[PDB]
RNA sequence: UCUCUCUUUGCCGGCUUAGAUCAA
RNA sequence: UUUUUAUUAAAAAAUGGUAUGUUUUUUUU
């Protein structure tokens, strides 16, 4: 479909892009995506128009008339939000990931490991729960002081967050937060 | 530093200290010529803790083509192996399951019909190979051939840091396919061998010739890889219809599948978030389906590369079997 | 010649931009008055220090 | 009219247009540049080139534009005659500009308005007026001279001077390099200045500068920390400081814009020098605000205070008390910079003072005008707090006297309490008893006996003789109106003469280069013989002290009254009523009128969470004051209809019946707005006539929001303790941890936690403070009320919780069954949800769901630059969400007017325009779903009748090609799907699918048809049984029919709610057969399921986790 | 009046006073009431003067817009 | 990023600006220097580049009158630098370069800044650096967007009106070709 | 009295909250 | 000392969101 000209972007990150173009025009078209227009013109119908198919059911003329299906009543957006929505089975994927037929094939290895055995690349898996250095020396100590680490409709995107945004029933932190003694002396 | 992730299949780039051998070296570097410093950024206190010297690549490294190299010599249990450090177990384990789930190994644990030895028999690794192997099923070796010589090969675009990237766009601009990267390089790889090796024309598309001679001399060797088990290669398919092509691809890449997440992201099938690099053509096409190859993980966002859309009923039809 | 718009390009020389103002007619001056306030300050903070 | 204009045509020309209130000024400017052509004409003699006009009007507006701007405008080559005139009219000019300012700010205070053009066009005209003034101010004072004479600045120091050194300050010294507290102070400072922001986009050059700064310093601080105290040692000039105006609609706030790495010195320099003022003990316990006490807590102690002095309220010989409130006028315009540099020298080191000194020399730039700050103070800096407070510890001097300011304080190394004395021989030895000052206001308290106080009379009528007895006619300038007389100031001739006496005596105190007292803002309340209650008023609190011996009446004690106990006798002395002030009320009024007209307010969720904050900062500030004062009640009710009144005309309809309660306050996980609500309460009434002039019995209830039906939104006061329950449980709950801290430390014991649980959350500073992650960085943290106060000339959003942190004083409030009783006041669950379209989206329960607030698309243009109807679009998509989910409520039948008109290709009936739920259905709807989903239905219908095609009536079955708008046509309906029987059966009056008790044997027909008709039920009417009913008893009985066999079969399903039924005569089979087949129709058909999908996408309504 | 007042009349023989101003429309306040009751409309810009004629009951104005 | 040492073309380039914009429009002048912000601009003019600034060598009236207003009035330079007649930083600078000459001739005959590092200059009132022969090749593409940008002038949309004429003018003439063919 | 050249030579879009904002 | 009564509302157009400007001849001699 000549995927229109690709030049339009460039380089030029998102907060400086100019607006997207349905037909390299500016301008927004549904209900729902921010267009004051939706469907053909504010309606329902389409260009063309839509009639329904004849119909006659004598016992053997019904069985011409089949049934329904999926996506013949559907359109471009139903039809790619219905691929964009499949996901189910799973099931293989869960099951060796994150061993249970690895156990059986440890069987095949004869772990016989009884004490296991670890190597220094656990030692760097541990580092990947450690840091990534902060653009400091090697000696350097650094400071405890200095580290740092419910739903409903939107207020807009473009209408930002504040300290009117948050919410005002609140009953988080229970205990994470506070010292269960303190020193008297 | 590089260091690989089993768990997730991701790779990280991280800082660490360096070892004293490291430190020994760095400081006898000077001096070759005429009498020289060192000025190391740091106190005898903190070189007196640094572990000794660098731990080995084949404790840093991905072990399944060792697996396959060791099962291959024909050692059932990895174990008898004299090792010169122990392998972690956890990622010898993590590479025999994957290699399962592959099909490269039985329930057993040995090598699985006439694929496990002839994945064995491949310098390539055994998901790169899957297909090549499997191809011979669907008569369309040669597109996948040249897809595995430009992946190991590498990266057969070249991009300048100058104005010259919008050329390079331009230059580009004749190749952009709707299927994906993996296309866009079949596309330029065979233009490339139809433009007669031209080297001006490679100067002019700003495309990497080493790069398309690597792949080259890749797809011959493969070729008498594949002859060795008398597999014609003059098999292509005809058609424009790639979804063959792809059902290879998706035989060979099960485990790297991705759909479109609602905040811009990726969910992999593993419940994984990652997110798509800037270079893929599809950055921000929002492909329903995606399939990748490798993932470069950076410190907030895990990133993907060798982007190709597919088809939901592909693989739901593939995994049912 | 106006320190805020032009409706054309009209290139006016810095100088003839400078001489457009009435700066010299405002003067600069201090009264007399600063000075014996502040030695009275110095003074008496002296004193108090001693 | 028409029909000329039709048949005539425009007659455009020659036609007049009355100035329309937009032409008004592009009429002005041409009525005066043709004025000045005329003058041009004529000035200029015979034959002097008279083309000359253009460039004469040219320098006419840039007269103008200097003169707005503050420049001098002298042009050498004009002629004087051209000059002389061009000032003439820019002297009109301007004039009149000023005229249309002062109508303009009159108008916007009073409320009239509501243009956001006309007030930022006000506030621009305000800001040049106030910076021309301005100007004028510092020139005057370079002119003449230091305001302040030299004796009077020897006398200052010298006062100064022998109090620091009978307290034996030891002066602050410079941080040294080894200073154990500079990463506490610095990331105390850091937090104060990150708190300013958020992760939001609309950041400026300026305010990601100052991130960036900040993110640098968090990774390494220790350079930083050498850069500041190099910058505090070295810098002496700095940068331009910009300035401009935050409009209250009642008084400007100034706010001034300061260079970020300054900030960076300046948060630091206000930490540091805030910190070691506090552990040197430089500010007397007197000055205020202060870290002990929120402002509400202050009023109570001042109530306790006044009440525990000794003989306070014994009026037997003659004693009076005069408590006087009063504020020091305009005392941060005349703080002379070189005193301030030679006071601050004395406190601190000569580095830091100079720096401090130099500072608040900036140069003041709004716009294009500018000019050099030299003689004000300037609070926008942020150690601004402390310059002040120790510059107001001198005037403190000023009118307490060394003396009594060293009784009050007490020994420095055993400082008094609050507002207590070592013994009462000291505290009885003078008039003054006590004494605060809250910033800039100052509140004194005097005890006269009787000699005094004749004395201070006789003095001050000897210089202020009063023969016409004029000093009574205006002495409480309306200030106390609020309260009903006799319980105001009775104006006794000795009672108002002591007061103005007090007032002169303590205003002869201060000098007047410095500062001054006005009489229009100090009000002297004296208790006497004559008069019984004592008022003042602090913060927002209006306080009316009543002491239990001049009561002689009996009333309720409200919730508003605080009970007053004596320490001597431990019983209570007097009764303390509070109240809202009216200048809180009208900050209330235009606070909630600033949250109507802003950028953001166009999202129902935005503004909501506008009125919620507000209505939070309000009702936890006054929490009790706010229920005794009747008109803040009724201010309540309006702002918050006003608020929904927004909402409701977003919708382009204000109908009461579109918008139940649930709609608004139903809490937002539900898809309500989640507003708190305060308007839904009666107003008390009592006699008008006796109202004002004696306290009456509440003897009638006025009505407040009016709920359609029988609804109890519950209250919002109901879910916040009152202000003295508290205080009591905050000294209860202290006492008793002081004695548990004891009996820790008596023994080797840790204590701990789940040894407090049951005083967990109580005591105004929270116990939960004591065992803080961060209390050992908080420690350090001192003087952060004086700090939070100060940041409103800081930032150009208003701070709501101005008096109160979270982190060192705790949630002082907590709202968490608000929730679950608002949603059973409204029904339950079920019965909110009944509302909203849940049944349509096919959810099997509610538990599971949950909203997604952005829909990445949302996410994808938050930051691309795109035109202002994009950007109009991308703001409305939440409210046609919203419309969406409350579609069924919204689109009621119960209507009071409103054309009924059908929706096109669809049997969804509207009521009204309402286009924002228009282009919703219709987006739901956007290709022939209504019709798509009839001819699907039917077609699943035919091919389960294909399956039993051996049966009854099997003799003739046709559905007939009907006519295409059958589907969306109620009028009247063809048939559909025929049967004709073989043989003869005995029928009766049709049934539903719902009676097993069913006579069949009554009539006898023959044959029967069956039809489906889809309807889009509405809340109101949405019982799809009696709707079959009533659709077959109609169309049936219908002279004209087009239904071949007489009787048959009716069947319905309701879209909206996704339920059906059917209505028809039975034969036996055949109901078995619907049964059966309806409901597994109903989960399987495509057209309801990508109906229900596209609802879900629209909702954005996502199943669980 | 919306803009700048250019002319009075107190009229002799009815208790009225007519006005005109910069803004277009002429005026005629009710002096038994202080009340505007006539407005006189037709005038292309700002009106100048305006005059009385000492018999009839008719008035004369003139304004910017070249035309009395 | 923005900020860096104001070089020499920079600082012509905002002499240009300002002599075709005047001293009101800070913001679109600093459009042409990518590098620097409105505010930064509007200090360099009114603190080292403006004509007005009397950057010669100091005399001993002006000098004399530094010192007693210096006495005068402790700190406040902002006010003391229009009465001397030059800038701020100006008399700040040669206040302390003063100060400490006279330790310099203290010494001859016989801490507290000492104790931390120099003072990092103010980057508006440093003389602008010297061009380079080859100015990298970011300053040549803006110096050449500021060339284009100083004579552009006749508006903005005024550039369609005489592009419609042209057009007008080649449709006619062509048309009057055809006719005068046939 | 012509021709050329130079020099002398007095000289022939508006308004408002600078309308409002601005990071690769 | 026995009883009360009191009930605002309410929807349409333009601003506001498929700009706009262009566009075919019967006589020469």
């Amino acid at each position: 479909f000549d995927l229109e000209p690709s030049r339009i972007n460039q380089g030029v990150p998102v907060w400086k892009q100019e607006a997207r173009d349905e037909r390299n025009r500016k301008r927004f078209h549904g209900a729902f995506t921010g267009g004051f227009s939706a469907g053909y013109f504010n309606t329902v119908g389409s260009k063309e128009g839509w009639q329904p198919k004849s119909w006659k059911s004598s016992r053997n003329e019904n069985k011409s008339v089949h049934g329904m299906t999926i996506d013949d009543i559907m359109d471009e957006e139903d039809r790619a939000d219905q691929e964009l929505s499949k996901v189910y089975t799973s099931k293989i994927n869960t099951i060796d990931t994150s061993d249970s037929i690895g156990e059986k094939m440890l069987k095949n290895l004869g772990w016989n490991g009884h004490d296991f055995v670890i190597s220094p690349f656990q030692g760097y898996y541990d580092d990947t729960k450690l840091t990534n250095q902060a653009y400091h020396g090697i000696g350097y100590q650094a400071d405890d002081v200095f580290q740092l680490e419910r739903g409903g409709f939107g207020s807009g995107v473009l209408n930002d967050d504040g300290i009117e945004d948050q919410d005002i029933y609140d009953l988080g932190a229970p205990k994470m937060r506070y010292d269960k003694s303190i020193n008297i002396t | 530093q590089r260091i690989y992730n089993p768990y997730t299949r991701t790779s990280k780039l991280i800082n660490v200290p360096i070892s004293k051998s490291s430190a020994i070296q760095r400081s006898g570097r000077a001096g070759r010529t005429m009498r020289g410093k060192v000025f190391r950024l740091y106190t005898e206190k903190a070189y007196s803790l640094m572990k000794e010297e660098f731990e080995a690549d084949i404790l840093n490294c991905d072990m399944s083509p060792l697996v396959l190299f060791l099962k291959g010599l024909g050692l059932k249990n990895i174990l008898q192996f004299p090792f010169f450090v122990r392998p972690p177990t956890v990622h010898l384990m993590a590479a025999l399951e994957d290699l399962y789930l592959l099909g490269v190994l039985d329930e057993s644990g040995n090598l699985t019909d006439p694929l496990g030895i002839q994945i064995s028999n491949s310098f390539l690794d055994a998901n790169i190979s899957k297909a090549l192997l499997t191809s011979n099923q669907f008569g369309c070796t040669h597109e996948i051939l040249s897809i595995a010589s430009i992946l190991t090969a590498g990266e057969v675009f070249y991009n300048p840091t100058s104005s010259s990237k919008n050329d390079a766009f331009v230059a580009h601009s004749s190749f952009f396919a709707n299927e994906g990267d993996i296309i866009t390089a079949l596309n330029v790889f065979e233009s490339f061998v139809g433009n007669k090796k031209d080297l001006q024309w490679c100067r002019k598309n700003y495309l990497n010739y080493q790069t398309l001679r690597q792949a080259l001399d890749i797809r011959t060797h493969l070729v008498r890889f594949l002859n060795k088990f008398s597999i014609p290669t003059a098999q292509r398919l005809p058609s424009s219809d790639c979804s063959k092509i792809l059902k290879c691809l998706l035989d060979g890449f099960v485990r790297n599948v991705a759909h479109l997440q609602n905040d811009g992201s990726y969910k992999t099938i593993g419940g994984k978030q990652v997110w798509l690099d800037s270079s893929s053509v599809l950055h921000e096409k929002k492909t329903p389906w995606i399939m990748y190859s490798s993932a470069v993980e950076s410190e907030t966002q895990i990133f993907v590369k060798n982007i190709s859309k597919i088809e939901s009923f592909w693989l739901d039809k593939y995994y049912k079997r | 010649i106006s320190n805020w718009k032009n409706p054309k390009g009209y290139t006016i020389p810095l100088d003839k931009r400078l001489a457009a103002d009435g700066r010299g007619l405002n003067d600069v001056e201090i009264n007399d008055g600063f000075a014996k306030f502040s030695e009275a300050l110095y003074t008496v903070e002296r004193q108090a220090r001693e | 009219n028409l029909l000329a204009r039709q048949f005539e045509g425009r007659h455009s020309t020659g036609v007049a247009k009355q100035i329309t209130k937009q032409r008004v000024d592009s009429h002005q400017d041409l009525e005066l540049r043709a004025a000045v052509m005329n003058d041009i004409l004529d000035m200029i003699p015979e034959g002097i080139r008279q083309g000359k006009s253009k460039t004469i009007l040219q320098h006419l507006s840039e007269a103008w534009r200097c003169w707005k701007a503050n420049i001098p405008w002298k042009v050498p080559g004009l002629p004087a005659p051209i000059e002389n005139m061009i000032l003439r009219y820019v002297k009109s000019k301007a004039d009149w500009w000023t005229s249309v300012a002062h109508f303009n700010r009159e108008r916007i205070r009073r409320g009239a308005t509501v243009d956001k053009t006309v007030a930022k066009k006000n506030l621009g005209r305000l800001t040049r007026l106030w910076l021309k003034a301005e100007q004028e101010r510092q020139h005057n004072y370079l002119k003449d001279g230091p305001y302040v004479t030299a004796d009077e600045a020897v006398a200052i120091y010298t006062t100064f001077v022998h109090w620091l050194e009978s307290r034996r300050f030891q002066p602050i010294p410079f941080p040294p390099l080894s200073y154990k507290h500079d990463t506490k102070l610095l990331v105390l400072a850091l937090e104060r200045l990150k708190e300013a922001y958020s992760v939001k986009g609309r950041l400026n050059q300026s305010q990601r500068e100052e991130l960036a700064l900040v993110e640098q310093a968090y990774d390494n601080p220790h350079e930083m920390l050498s850069q500041i105290k190099r910058r505090l040692l070295t810098m002496r000039t700095f940068k331009e400081v910009g300035i401009e105006f935050m409009d209250m609609y009642s008084h400007l706030i100034p706010v001034y814009s300061v260079d970020p790495m300054e900030k960076i010195c300046d948060a630091y320099l206000d930490q540091y020098l805030w910190f070691e003022a506090d552990r040197r003990h430089l500010f007397p316990s007197w000055v205020k605000p202060s870290d002990s006490e929120p402002p509400p807590l202050l009023v109570y102690k001042w109530c306790q205070g006044i009440n525990n002095l000794t003989d306070v309220w014994e009026t037997s010989n003659g004693e009076c008390n005069v408590l006087m409130e009063t504020r020091l006028s305009k005392v941060f315009e005349k703080v002379d910079l070189t005193l301030l540099n030679r006071l601050m020298s004395l406190l601190m080191d000569t580095n830091l003072a100079s720096y401090a000194s130099a500072k608040n020399n900036v140069v003041l730039s709004y716009k294009d005008m500018s000019h050099t700050n030299s003689y004000g103070l300037v609070r926008g800096l942020q150690f601004s707090s402390f310059i002040w407070q120790f510059y107001g510890l001198v005037l403190d001097l000023l009118i307490l006297g060394l003396q009594r300011a060293t009784e009050i304080a007490g020994p420095a190394d055993a400082p008094n309490d609050f507002l207590h004395f070592k013994d009462q021989a000291t505290e009885t030895s003078h008039p003054i008893r006590l004494y605060t000052r809250y910033i800039d206001k100052v509140y004194i308290m005097f005890r006269f006996t009787d000699e005094e106080s004749r004395d201070l009379i006789q003095r001050f009528l000897n210089e202020n003789p009063d023969p016409t007895n004029s000093n009574v006619v205006n002495y409480s300038k309306g200030k106390k109106n609020c309260w009903p007389r006799d319980a105001r100031m009775r104006l006794m001739k000795h009672d108002v003469n002591l007061g103005r006496a007090v007032f002169w005596e303590i205003r002869n105190r201060l000098p007047r280069s410095l500062t001054t007292l006005e009489w229009e803002d100090t009000f002297p309340s004296v208790y006497s013989k004559d008069n019984p209650n004592l008022l003042f008023s602090m913060t927002g609190f209006e306080v009316r002290i009543l002491p239990k011996i001049r009561q002689n009446e009996e009333f309720s004690l409200k919730d508003g009254v605080w009970n007053l106990t004596d320490n001597r006798t431990k019983q209570r002395t007097a009764q303390a009523f509070i109240r809202v002030t009216e200048d809180g009320i009208n900050q209330f009024g235009n606070r909630i009128r600033q949250i109507l007209m802003s950028s953001g307010s166009t999202t129902f969720t935005k503004i909501a969470n506008k009125w919620n904050t507000a209505l939070i900062a309000l009702m936890t500030y006054y929490r009790e004051a706010a229920i005794s004062t009747p008109e803040l009640l009724d201010l309540l009710v309006k702002c918050e209809s006003k608020i929904q009144t927004r909402v409701k005309i977003s919708l382009n309809s204000k109908m009461p019946s579109r918008f139940p309660p649930a709609v608004f306050y139903s809490p937002k996980e539900l898809g309500g707005l989640g507003m708190l609500s305060m308007g839904h309460v009666l107003i008390p009434q009592s006699d008008l006539r006796w109202s004002k002039q004696t306290d009456t019995g509440i003897t009638h209830f006025r009505s407040g929001m009016t709920t359609n039906g029988e609804h109890l939104i519950p209250n919002l006061y109901r879910y916040i303790q009152p202000w003295e329950s508290e205080f009591i449980d905050s000294q209860r709950v202290w006492a008793e941890y002081a004695m548990k801290r004891q009996e820790a430390l008596q023994q080797n014991r840790r204590l701990t936690l789940e040894d407090l649980e049951d005083s967990w959350d109580r005591g105004i500073p929270r116990i939960n403070t004591l065992f803080q992650k961060d209390r050992h960085t908080l420690a350090y943290d001192k003087g952060w009320r004086v700090r939070t106060e100060f940041k409103q000339y800081q930032l150009l959003k208003n701070n709501p919780f101005w008096w109160t942190s979270q982190r060192h004083d705790g949630k002082l409030w907590q709202l968490n069954n608000y929730r679950v009783d608002v949603i059973q006041a409204l029904g339950g669950v079920e019965g909110i949800l009944e509302h909203t379209m849940f049944k349509a989206t096919g959810f099997p329960s509610w538990e599971g769901l949950f909203w997604e607030k952005a829909s990445g698309f949302e996410e994808s243009m938050k930051f691309k630059k795109l035109t202002n109807a994009q950007r109009s679009g991308l703001n409305q998509i939440p409210n046609r969400r919203f419309t969406l989910w409350w579609s069924p409520t919204i689109n009621r039948a119960n209507v009071y007017v409103g054309f009924q008109v059908q929706l096109d290709l669809t049997g969804i009936m509207m009521h009204g325009k309402i286009p924002t739920l228009k282009i919703s259905l219709i987006q739901i709807f956007r290709s022939h779903l209504w019709q798509k989903i009839h001819e699907s239905v039917v077609w699943d219908l035919c091919q389960v009748l294909d399956q039993e095609l051996e049966s009854l009536q099997i003799e003739t079955v046709q559905k007939e090609t009907i006519h295409p708008r059958k589907s969306y046509k109620m009028n009247s309906s063809c048939a559909d799907i025929l049967l004709l029987a073989a043989y003869k059966w005995n029928v009766s009056r049709p049934s539903l699918l719902n009676d097993n008790r069913d006579v069949l044997d009554n009539t006898t027909t023959n044959k029967y048809w069956i039809d489906v008709q889809l309807r889009f039920g509405d809340y109101d009417s949405h019982d799809i049984e009696r709707y079959t009913r009533a659709k077959f008893l109609d169309y049936s009985t219908d002279a004209q029919s087009m239904y071949p066999s007489p009787t048959g079969v009716l069947i319905g399903i309701d879209l909206c709610y996704n339920m059906h039924s059917a209505y028809g005569n039975w034969i036996p089979g055949m109901k078995p057969l619907i049964q059966q087949s309806m409901n597994k129709i109903m989960k399987a058909n495509p057209a309801l399921y990508v109906l229900r999908e596209r609802i879900r996408k629209g909702l954005q309504l996502y199943a669980s986790e | 009046h919306i803009a700048t007042v250019r002319g009075l009349a107190v009229s002799p023989r009815h208790p009225y006073l007519f006005s005109c101003g910069e803004d277009k429309m002429v005026k005629c306040w009710d002096l038994e009431t202080n009340k505007v009751i006539r407005h006189y409309h037709g005038h292309l810009s700002g009106v100048y003067a305006l005059k009385l004629h000492p018999t009839l009951d008719v008035l004369v104005t003139a304004g910017r817009d070249a035309v009395a | 990023l923005k900020g860096g040492a104001w070089k020499n073309t920079e600082d012509e380039i905002l002499k240009a600006a300002v002599s075709k914009y005047g001293k009101n429009q800070w913001a679109r002048i600093s459009s042409l220097l990518v590098r620097k912000t409105p505010k930064q601009c509007k200090a360099r003019w009114y603190e080292w580049i403006d004509p007005s600034i009397k950057k010669t060598e100091w005399s001993r009236e002006e000098d004399e009158k530094l010192l007693h207003l210096a006495k005068l009035l402790p700190t406040q330079w902002r006010t003391i630098a229009p009465i001397v007649g030059r800038t701020a930083t100006q008399c700040l600078e040669r206040y302390q370069k003063l100060l400490d000459d006279l330790e310099a001739k203290e010494n001859e005959q016989l801490n507290s800044r000492l104790r931390f590092g120099e003072a990092e200059p103010n980057l508006e009132t440093l003389p602008a650096l010297p061009d380079a022969i080859d100015m990298d090749e970011d300053e040549k593409e803006m110096l050449s967007e500021a060339r284009a940008r100083l004579a552009n002038t006749q508006g903005k949309k005024a550039k369609r009106k005489d592009r419609e004429k042209q057009l007008e003018l080649t449709r006619r003439l062509s048309h009057l070709q055809k006719r005068r063919e046939l």
